């Protein structure tokens, strides 16, 4: 058994962390007080759920998690929330003055003041691990803390834990879901500095989640609670193999092995199905073929793009519920004849499949209905570079006039870092192109 | 359409389906340097401000 | 960041300041005695931004009242919510500023400014995490203009890493007290370009026209003018006082609205002076601007629209997209998504629903150009200069201030053609 | 008020379509780099499809199908037909073609000797016209040359047919009822392949090189009414029966083949596109597909009608403004 430590940075990271650990406790049958009746080995054990939860003498299951934000009000909600007993005080770290949507403020100014405290608190969780796998980092691209402090943390983690793997769950900025005007700046800056420190990163575009909540859940104006509960489901699907007994993606290293052939191209596309509103009285359960077919519909992706105009490097199918290998193959065979699935001519055109018989758990009184079978597809496709293209375009527009740059320079940053970050993104876009090549 | 590496347990199973065959991190020192370099630039600009206000 | 320190200076500053506190005290459910009697808990969630809590469930405004003569501040104490203010935070002299910038900035005000900073220091020392400061004043007089900018300068020296915010009243011949107002305003704006992060430009000319050509008031008083400002000040600071979508602070406001440090002068707007399209079209109209400027003569760098009350925000976004397409040529292309739409659940008193406009437009150069012309008209003949030279100033300082604002006009003109 | 942008100044077709939208008064033209548009009349090359459909509350439509280049490029088209099960090698309306990089180098010669030895007419054409395989490879795709084309009288001249096809956002296939014949005014001689004047029907080469240009019909353009009349008088048949059936068949075959690849039925943005199909007819009244044009120009006579049609079925269908059809619905 090898442990996994989760780190949640900024408002987005923390609030998503809340939704995930709420779901984890429901999936593993852990009560808000930390008591887990189904667990019989009191005080320890090396079960699969011990990868995320440590144990105390009182039969209390404590999340191997650390919440960090440069401002107290968000994490203070955790200190008083439903799962307040779940976390030890040292796991929750707060400042007094945030990064004001400024990467420079989060990375340099406020960052250095609290970075050493965070590492020591993380070190304490690490010392309780017999064999640490690595880290799961949750943060936003746009936020000053989620971009600024995260990139600083990723650097120090690579120093103090050079052998361990690091995975990201990153929130891509969407103007419709409460953004700062300088979020394109923060996104490019944090990506450039984190790029060589992340082995695998799952991007989640707020735009995609927002539309899915409107289209499939009939929520006219989705809140963060609506968005996070959906995101937690996708997150849960990805981390299920680490928390439950299985053979596929059993450790953090396997994610890199199965999804990321080239180190820089480590942003797999995630697609989830099905998403059904709980308010829907009469619902007909979708089959294996139907939910598998939906994995190739752009309206179900975590990032809006067209995989038909790219090339696959790897594909992983994560099923939960009433699913058997026979029905999976029959579904794939049908899909390969209807859909446009082109792989790179240096990779095996295939699908690695994982099935967990336990159907998806839903939050009581939530927006999602309980289904009998669901699937999350992880596919490393060059099509996701579209997201980089539009993000870099917004960057270029503002930076041409050097708008808002003074806010960053005023925090000790230099104009050179802006251009330095952009060129790396230019190289990153170019890397995707090399792979997925009147009248 | 081949099915390889089928692993069955009591919580589920996993396998692989082949359809078509193929055809120097920065040190702690250097990070401290960058963080302190930006701090000096902040202190410099603040000093320039206080000098200006002194005038 | 949490606490904000409020400061009001001079007659106009203290009169609009008092009105601002009367309005927001009502919205937060605080009576003139300082006791809370509200029904909702949204009123108390972020009340510590503007209020200190004294023992006995009493909320005392973190406000400091400054003037060089007791006249206006005496009226404030005898006003409606006059007893809610901390008595030790009344700092005043007896001389007055005689509508003279130099008196407030150099002679009379310099003598009093230290005791003001003492009160500022005391309030700041007992803050959990000071955001910064908000100043209310006019630019046409002597105290609020001269001493107000002197105060800002010395506050920045003692707190170089905190945000400075001003609600500044621009003078106008339509509502004028003295002829030296262009001199006082010109000297003050130069201070503002260097020492504030955010300035809400409140033009008395616009306030008069709104009272005249819209509210149909034959003879508008200062009370009528201040009614518009109170409503505006409540609207623009809503995202600071209440839990909402934005949930912002002073620094986050400045970061998103100010693409270039010197260009931080905003055109506020309010509606109504009701249907959502009516509410949306009206807020983007020149007749609702608190700064007498034509937005169609300049370009918007950033825009913030805040809606209050209960309404279909679906219908709002449709109308927001609607007004944007009408005014598509009045926005800049080099700042993506420069228009912010926000909502607050708490409606103002007397209104079922409202909307507040906060625009960073280049069209505001018309305000500074207007002041510059009136300045030069007198200065070319050195008229009324003796009031200032008798206080120690010389002509060179005027020439500098004249140049600096001209430069400011030029800077706005640069980004209007880009 | 709908908003659109113009990013192709060279497009004569969409210059007219742009003019029509403004004349309605309900469409406003923004600057080319303004992203807050309803309709993009995009550029021919490197159209940023990845930036479309990401503006809040904005339904966006573009006048090009991402992936349509597979049909509008010579090498891709040949590759598409030979590899698609829907089209297959059993494609009896597309000339025997081979893709050549300066591949199908061995197969072309393998079939070349199967015609020379059999004494069958072994003349080929290559672009991006000789009877010798050596002269071609020394000189891109190689296509079989119809040595027995349909010749118009009087004049003893060959021609080609242009069909305008519109595919909307719902992937409905509309064939413009008005086509055009581009004719080479010089009489066809089999023997001379050096002089391409009688053998090229293309207007650009025809406009200047044809020593008898504009002799029979103005601008060397014959429209559907006359060509139908000629077919009735000369060959006792109709344009519909002898030719148009095969044309509608070929168009439908090509467009349905790439539908799952380019469709935008569930995409975050929408696409439509005007296509230019070029056909050839042999002496057996059989139709052959020559090429597919991505950005076709219309005939001067037919500009007003088609461009108005484009607005009604492709643009107004998505963005409604405040009756016979000029199109034939093929889908
Ligand atoms: N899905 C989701 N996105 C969020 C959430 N909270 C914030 N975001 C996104 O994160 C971006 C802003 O980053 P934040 O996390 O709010 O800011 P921060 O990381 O705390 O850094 P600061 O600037 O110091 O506040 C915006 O684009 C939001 O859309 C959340 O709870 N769920
Ligand atoms: N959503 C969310 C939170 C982050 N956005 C910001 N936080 O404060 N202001 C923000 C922000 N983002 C923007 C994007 C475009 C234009 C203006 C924008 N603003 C500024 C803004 O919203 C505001 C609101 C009230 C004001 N009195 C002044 C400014
Ligand atoms: N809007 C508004 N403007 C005022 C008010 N009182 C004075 N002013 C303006 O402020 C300028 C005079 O400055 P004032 O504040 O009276 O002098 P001070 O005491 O030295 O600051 C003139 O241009 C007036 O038009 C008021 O109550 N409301
Ligand atoms: N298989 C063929 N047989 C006879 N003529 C042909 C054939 N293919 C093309 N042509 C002639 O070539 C001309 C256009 O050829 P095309 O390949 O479209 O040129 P380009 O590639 O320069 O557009 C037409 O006038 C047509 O008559
Ligand atoms: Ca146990
Ligand atoms: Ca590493
Ligand atoms: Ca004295
Ligand atoms: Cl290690
Ligand atoms: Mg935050
Ligand atoms: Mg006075
Ligand atoms: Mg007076």
């Amino acid at each position: 058994m090898r442990e996994c430590i989760s780190i949640h940075v900024g408002q987005a990271g923390v609030q998503i962390g809340n939704a995930c650990w709420e779901l984890y406790c429901l999936e593993h049958g852990i009560q808000p007080d930390g008591q887990m009746p189904s667990d019989k080995t009191i005080g320890g054990g090396d079960d699969s759920f011990n990868t995320f939860f440590s144990e105390t003498g009182a039969g209390k299951h404590v999340p191997r998690a650390v919440f960090v934000d440069l401002e107290p009000t968000v994490i203070d909600e955790v200190r008083t929330g439903t799962y307040r007993q779940l976390f030890h005080p040292e796991q929750l770290i707060t400042g007094k003055e945030d990064a004001a949507n400024n990467y420079a403020r989060g990375h340099y100014t406020i960052g250095k003041e609290i970075i050493d405290l965070v590492l020591d608190r993380i070190r304490k969780l690490a010392d309780q691990c017999t064999g640490l796998q690595g880290f799961l980092v949750f943060h936003s691209f746009g936020g000053g803390t989620g971009s600024g402090f995260t990139s600083l943390l990723m650097e120090r983690l690579s120093v103090d834990y050079g052998k361990k793997s690091k995975l990201e769950f990153s929130i891509y900025p969407a103007p419709q879901v409460s953004t700062a005007v300088v979020e394109p700046y923060n996104s490019i800056l944090t990506t450039h500095t984190t790029l060589e420190h992340s082995d695998c990163a799952f991007m989640v575009d707020n735009e995609a989640i927002y539309d899915i909540c409107r289209r499939n859940l009939d929520i006219e104006r989705p809140t963060y609670t609506n968005l996070n509960r959906l995101i937690s489901q996708i997150v849960s699907s990805i981390t299920a193999s680490l928390r439950f007994d299985g053979a596929l993606n059993v450790d953090l290293t396997e994610f890199q092995t199965n999804l990321v052939p080239y180190p820089r191209i480590h942003f797999p596309l995630a697609t989830y199905a099905p998403v059904i509103s709980a308010e829907k009285a009469y619902h007909e359960q979708l089959s294996v073929a139907e939910i598998t077919n939906a994995c190739f519909e752009p309206a179900n992706q975590m990032v809006k793009c067209d995989p038909r105009h790219g090339k696959y490097m790897a594909c992983c199918l994560l099923y939960r519920g009433d699913v058997v290998p026979k029905d999976v193959n029959a579904a794939i065979a049908t899909i390969k004849t209807k859909r446009s699935i082109q792989f790179v001519d240096w990779c095996p055109t295939g699908f690695k499949v994982g099935i967990n018989y336990q159907p998806p758990t839903v939050v009581p009184g939530g927006d999602l209905a309980k289904v009998q079978r669901a699937v999350c597809m992880l596919s490393n496709t060059t099509a996701i570079a579209e997201a980089w293209a539009r993000l870099d375009h917004k960057f270029d527009l503002m930076y041409a006039k050097r708008a808002f740059v003074h806010w960053y320079v005023g925090e000790g940053m230099e104009e050179g870092e802006f251009s330095e970050a952009r060129e790396d993104m230019a190289a990153l876009e170019k890397d995707y192109e090399e792979v997925g090549v009147e009248e | 359409m081949e099915v390889i590496e089928l692993n069955k347990c009591t919580s589920g199973q996993s396998f692989e389906v082949i359809l078509k065959p193929p055809s120097r991190d920065p040190s702690l020192e250097e990070i401290q340097k960058k963080l302190e370099a930006a701090e000096e630039r902040r202190k410099y600009q603040e000093a320039e401000l206080l000098k200006h206000l002194a005038e | 960041m949490r606490e904000i320190v409020h400061i009001q200076a001079g007659q106009c500053g203290n009169q609009i300041g008092a009105k601002f506190w009367e309005v927001i005290s009502d919205e937060h459910g605080i009576d003139p005695t300082g006791s809370y009697h509200g029904d909702s808990d949204l009123q108390l969630e972020r009340i510590n931004v503007y209020y200190n809590e004294a023992t006995g469930n009493k909320y005392v405004p973190r406000a400091i009242l400054v003037d060089l003569e007791p006249g206006t501040m005496d009226s404030v104490r005898s006003g409606p919510f006059g007893q809610i203010f901390r008595p030790d935070n009344f700092v005043f002299g007896q001389s007055g500023a005689g509508n003279n910038w130099a008196k407030g900035h150099y002679t009379e005000g310099a003598e009093l400014v230290d005791s003001v900073l003492d009160v500022v220091r005391k309030e700041s020392e007992s803050c959990d995490c000071l955001q910064g400061f908000q100043l209310t004043h006019s630019l046409g007089g002597g105290t609020g203009s001269g001493m107000g900018t002197l105060l800002i300068s010395k506050i920045r020296e003692e707190y170089p890493d905190r945000i400075m915010n001003t609600f500044s009243v621009m003078p106008s011949p339509k509502v004028s007290d003295t002829v030296v107002e262009p001199y006082n305003a010109t000297l003050s704006v130069h201070q503002l370009v260097e020492n504030t992060d955010e300035t809400y430009c409140i033009d008395n000319e616009a306030l008069y026209d709104i009272c005249f050509r819209t509210l149909k008031l034959t003879t508008p008083t200062y009370g009528d003018l201040n009614h518009l400002v109170s409503a505006t000040m409540s609207g623009v600071t809503t995202c600071l006082r209440f839990p909402g979508q934005l949930n912002a602070d002073l620094r986050k406001l400045a970061v998103n609205m100010v693409p270039f440090p010197r260009l931080h002068f905003f055109m506020p707007g309010f509606a109504p002076l009701l249907t959502v399209p009516e509410l949306t079209q009206q807020m983007f109209d020149s007749k609702n601007m608190m700064a007498a400027c034509d937005p169609r003569h300049g370009r918007y760098l950033t825009v913030a629209a805040i809606f209050r009350g209960r309404m279909s925000m679906k219908e709002v976004d449709e109308q927001m997209l609607n007004v944007q397409n009408k005014n598509s040529s009045y926005f800049v292309e080099w700042i993506p998504n420069n228009v912010k739409t926000a909502v607050c659940d708490i409606p103002p008193r007397g209104l079922k629903m409202s909307a507040t406009f906060i625009g960073n437009s280049t069209a505001i150069q018309e305000l500074f150009k207007r002041i510059s012309e009136q300045f030069t008209a007198m200065f070319r003949r050195k008229a009324f200069l003796h009031w200032y030279t008798g206080e120690g100033m010389d002509e060179m300082e005027f020439t500098e201030a004249e140049s600096n604002m001209n430069d400011l006009v030029s800077e706005y003109q640069q980004y209007q053609d880009a | 008020m709908y908003t659109f942008v113009v990013r192709d100044e060279n497009s004569s077709v969409y210059a007219e379509v742009s003019r029509l939208l403004l004349a309605t008064g309900q469409w406003k033209r923004l600057r080319k780099d303004n992203p807050r548009f309803n309709l993009m009349l995009g550029e021919r090359n490197r159209l940023p499809f990845g930036r479309l459909g990401h503006e809040p509350g904005l339904v966006q439509l573009v006048n090009y199908y991402r992936g349509a280049d597979k049909l509008c490029r010579k090498a891709s088209l040949v590759k598409l037909i030979k590899t698609s099960p829907e089209l297959s090698e059993s494609c009896t309306w597309f000339p025997e073609s081979y893709v050549i990089y300066p591949d199908e180098r061995e197969v072309f010669l393998a079939a070349y000797n199967r015609r020379r030895e059999g004494r069958e007419g072994n003349v080929w054409i290559a672009k991006s016209i000789s009877s010798e395989a050596s002269e071609l490879l020394d000189f891109h795709v190689i296509q079989k040359y119809l040595e027995k084309p349909l010749l118009l009288e009087p004049g003893h001249r060959k021609f080609d047919i242009r069909s305008w096809v519109l595919v909307d956002h719902l992937y409905n296939i509309y064939l413009y009822r008005e086509g055009v014949l581009r004719t080479s005014s010089e009489p066809y001689n089999s023997a001379n392949f050096q002089d391409k004047t009688c053998h090229l029907t293309n207007h650009c080469i025809q406009k200047e090189y044809s020593k008898n240009y504009g002799r029979y019909e103005e601008g060397n353009e014959m429209f559907f009414e006359e060509f139908n009349q000629y077919l009735m008088d000369a060959l006792n048949t109709t344009l519909e029966n002898s030719i148009l059936l095969q044309i509608k068949h070929i168009i439908r075959s090509c467009l349905m083949c790439i539908e799952p690849a380019i469709s935008t039925k569930h995409l975050h943005y929408q696409s439509f596109q005007l296509f230019g199909f070029d056909f050839m007819v042999d002496e057996e009244l059989k139709v052959w597909l020559i090429e597919v044009n991505g950005a076709p120009a219309c005939a001067q006579k037919l500009y007003a009608e088609l461009c108005q049609g484009i607005v009604d079925v492709a643009i107004s269908s998505v963005f409604p403004l405040a009756p016979t059809s000029i199109f034939i619905k093929l889908h």
